[PDB]
RNA sequence: GUAGAGAAAAUGCCUCGAGCCAAUGUUCGAGUACCAGGCGCUACGGCGCUGAAGUAACCGAUGCCAUACUCCCAGGAAAAGCUCGAACGACCUUCAACAAAAGGGUACCUGUACCCGAAACCGACACAGGUAGGUAGGUAGAGAAUACCUAGGGGCGCGA
RNA sequence: AGUAACGCAAACAUUGGUGAGAAUCCAAUGCCCCGAAAACCUAAGGGUUCCUCCGCAAGGUUCGUCCACGGAGGGUGAGUCAGGGCCUAAGAUCAGGCCGAAAGGCGUAGUCGAUGGACAACAGGUGAAUAUUCCUGUACUACCCCUUGUUGGUCCCGAGG
RNA sequence: GAGUUGAAAAUAAGCAGAGAUCCGGAGAUUCCCGAAUAGGUCAACCUUUCGAACUUCUGCUGAAUCCAUGGGCAGGCAAGAGACAACCUGGCGAACUGAAACAUCUUAGUAGCCAGAGGAAAAGAAAGCAAAAGCGAUUCCCGUAGUAGCGGCGAGCGAAAUGGGAGCAGCCUAAACCGUGAAAACGGGGUUGUGGGAGAGCAAUACAAGCGUCGUGCUGCUAGGCGAAUCAGUGGAGUGCGGAACCCUAGAUGGUGAAAGUCCAGUAGCCGAAAGCAUCACUAGCUUAUGCUCUGACCCGAGUAGCAUGGGGCACGUGGAAUCCCGUGUGAAUCAGCAAGGACCACCUUGCAAGGCUAAAUACUCCUGGGUGACCGAUAGCGAAGUAGUACCGUGAGGGA
């Protein structure tokens, strides 16, 4: 799926205006890309698919509380 | 451990006799029987329930279905075997 | 003749809850042969309809062998409806209601609601 | 007519009187097509029967307490290994 | 037989083997079978007893040899059964396992009728239509076309 | 309107029989047709249409005593034949794995999947309906027991095929 | 309490006034398929080392990797899978149509599809409305009101506040602080708003209320029981008609040859439960706990709010566009504050987001049990008063007497 495990961001489903307000539907999801950041716990790289704003949490309040916040590491 | 193909109710594994002409010519000129037997069943099944009710030694054992769904078994006992002095004591 | 079946509420057919029982005197209340005494023969729960004896008459007409021989001609009673009779007691000859007196035992019998007698007979 | 003895009889002649009835159940099946004079109230109380002594053998799988699917292993457990024999009525 | 990390195999080297392959064939099976015929009764639908010769040659297959050879490019399935075999790995071990030689014993489920160049399948029909595969008799003919026929099966379900 | 038609232009005819009733059902004799079939067997399909007796309400483009029709009863016998208990192709389902609003899509091991590969029975007779199936003769497969040897054997793995 | 082995007669044998058949409560069996579940499968079959397969939980052994993870083995009455008419929630989500065309808009966040779940679901306990006067969670109905608005200011769309009712119920958690441990946690404390809580110190004890296997209590339900009162004449039959009597705590209904208060089953009323379920009331018991003074330091839910953009939805179509929620990117403050009061600023008022849970009023019928019907009467009413989703048609979806 298009989600990050960490922090639960989904697909916005935000529709596109042209210049004549004819609609059509876009869906419109996140940056979560492929990445593999380092584990202090376990001293060793994780290969994970993070958004963004996880990563900024991730290196802002640390992979520890952010990963328990969403319940899984292993 | 020795297991049959399936546990099918050793007691109920013979319904009933067949009682037509064809199968007293069978006794006379086949040394055989006919009993109907339920869909479930088999040539090591039914010919181990007649060598144990009976007592005696059954050469072969020649199954059909028949397409009322019951199924129907020609039975062949040994050659020491009459098979009608083994049939007037049942009722045939 | 669907339309006449019994009803079957969980296969079982709907038996109706009566007045008479088998042995009784009975007499014809109004319907018919209206004003004669009779015993009662066989029992249909079903119709709430009574077989009395003697009295119903249907002569009816049978196909007696498969030879076709003597082809009887056999006078045989139907089923006068359950509603239609009352009971006797021989003593007060006269035709008389049903209830349900429970003694001193802890069986419950027959009454004659107008008579004194009771219609419940013993074991034999 | 109340069956008493049911309960006063113990485990293995519990079951071997299960399996009597069974073998003259199926005499009673060879001599209903014999059309040798038989009772069908004989064949109606045989099986009758047998459904009260597998009521008591049930009722005693209870009173030690285990499952359904033990009652259906232990019960298939012991079918897959019944010798016919004849009813000793000779 | 060896040689290389080399049990089998593969590759390289050395040596022994003039024969090999498969349809066909003789005998046993196999005649106190089958069979023309006659012999005795008809429910005249067939049963009963006895029984001769049962060989050779010419044709010749679209069948076998035969995945046999020759030619060609467009270069022609897979896995198990089978056979051979060391190390490594799991289990069981002595009257257990393995390989044979004669002789006895044992024999798993389903399909089996009937139609199947069709009255029964598919075309709504007891429909001048369709339906994979096998057997391919005689004469005239190159021939499985054709014409007439043996076997076998019909006279096409309104007639006058 | 009692009109067209009665489904090829292979073709029937007679004598007997059955019955209440016969062009039509049966039997015989001729005649005629197919005969790389309009013959016999099996794959598919159908599902009881197969066989005896009974019936002729409906069906049969006529009739009917007949029937693939109605009713009752019976009939399909395998170690060797064809499939499964063996194997795989196309293909399908795919543990984990990747992906994706959901449903699910991709894909490996694995497992199914014959139209193929592997594996053992032929002749005569019986028979209202069954025959490589039942009987008799000769066989052949796959295991066990009975005798000689062996201490290792089976599977996975390596190879030929 | 008297006959029974269904419809459904007949036949053969039974079973029963030491109580059958039947009814009710609780149990037992439940082949095979189907979540289908040992493995395969062309559903109701085959092969079987006879097995709840897989996921989850527990326990042992524990790869590349030391701890791990993965795997394997085992246990387990073993939690989930599957089904469900309509309502409900979440996501994808149209088009014919209306605008007399059509693209903004409408139809419409409707239908449909998927997932989930309960008898209800969602929401729900104020970072709320309101306006200088006041209310106190959510939901639903009447109303304001077809008003204010929104809109190619077209077609259309359309609130909210004040007011009146149904129903009422509020509680747990994080942080600051103490204690154990390398964190991560755990056990106490605290969860509030014309502000609280933590820290320091002083007092003080018991009133009231909440939760609840367990069993005595109550009524109700799932079997039932007693239960009033008339004959005679009439053309087949009387319940109708005519003559003579009565019941009524009973004249609702259905049947009986024909229409019934007095023929039957019943009804009104009085009774009745071994067993299970439900209703509120007991119970061993767990709990909620109090008031004052000082202290602007410490705390009151952070990648959050806000902002630049791209939007969605609130009746509000980007408009002055606020409130609410998201995509990318930047990115705060703790009460001396922050958010809202329809751009925004100043003052005041109101409330305390970035943590969760809750009954009721409420919407519906595949149904169930009672009562009705200016509803039908075989072309009607359910498609279906018999084999009815049947025969039949289609390869199938499906159509359908």
């Amino acid at each position: 799926r298009r989600i990050c495990p960490f922090t639960g961001k989904k697909s916005n489903k935000a529709n596109r205006v042209s210049h004549s307000n004819h609609k059509t539907k876009r869906l419109q999801f996140v940056n979560l890309q492929y990445k593999r950041v380092w584990w202090e716990a376990g001293k060793r790289f994780v290969k994970l698919r993070l958004s963004t704003k996880a990563l900024k949490t991730i290196e802002k309040n640390g992979l520890d509380a952010v990963a328990k916040k969403a319940g899984i590491d292993l | 451990l020795k297991y049959p193909r399936r546990i099918l109710d050793v007691y109920q594994i013979l319904q009933s006799p067949i009682i037509t002409e064809a199968a007293i010519k069978n006794i006379a000129d086949e040394n055989s029987l006919l009993f109907t037997v339920d869909v479930r069943a088999d040539k090591k099944m039914i010919r181990e329930a007649i060598s144990n009710f009976f007592g005696v030694k059954v050469r072969k054992v020649n199954t059909l279905i028949r397409p009322d769904g019951t199924k129907k078994a020609y039975i062949m006992l040994n050659k020491e075997y009459n098979a009608s002095e083994l049939a007037k004591k049942i009722g045939i | 003749r669907w339309e006449r079946k019994d009803c079957k509420p969980n296969s079982l057919p709907k038996l109706h809850k009566r007045h008479v029982k088998v042995g009784d005197t009975v007499k014809v209340i109004s319907g018919g042969e209206k004003g004669k005494i009779g015993e009662i023969s066989k029992i249909h729960k079903h119709n709430s309809t009574v077989i009395i004896k003697d009295l119903n008459f249907k002569t009816k007409h049978v196909k007696s062998k498969e030879e076709g021989e003597q082809g009887q001609i056999i006078k045989i009673e139907a089923a006068i409806h359950s509603s239609n009779v009352m009971l006797i007691l021989k003593e007060q000859e006269v035709a008389d209601r049903v209830g349900h007196k429970i003694l001193e035992d802890v069986r419950k019998v027959r009454y004659l609601i107008k008579t004194g007698e009771i219609v419940d007979t013993p074991d034999r | 007519d109340e069956l008493k003895e049911l309960r006063t009889k113990t485990n293995e002649q519990l079951n071997e009187e299960i399996l009597q009835l069974k073998g003259e159940l199926f005499m009673l099946r060879l001599q209903r097509s014999a059309r040798e004079n038989f009772k069908p109230s004989d064949f109606g109380r045989m099986r009758k029967r047998v459904a009260r002594m597998l009521t008591v053998k049930r009722e005693r799988e209870i009173e030690q307490g285990v499952g359904k699917r033990l009652s259906r292993k232990l019960d298939k457990a012991w079918k897959r290994s019944i010798v016919v024999r004849p009813p000793p009525s000779l």
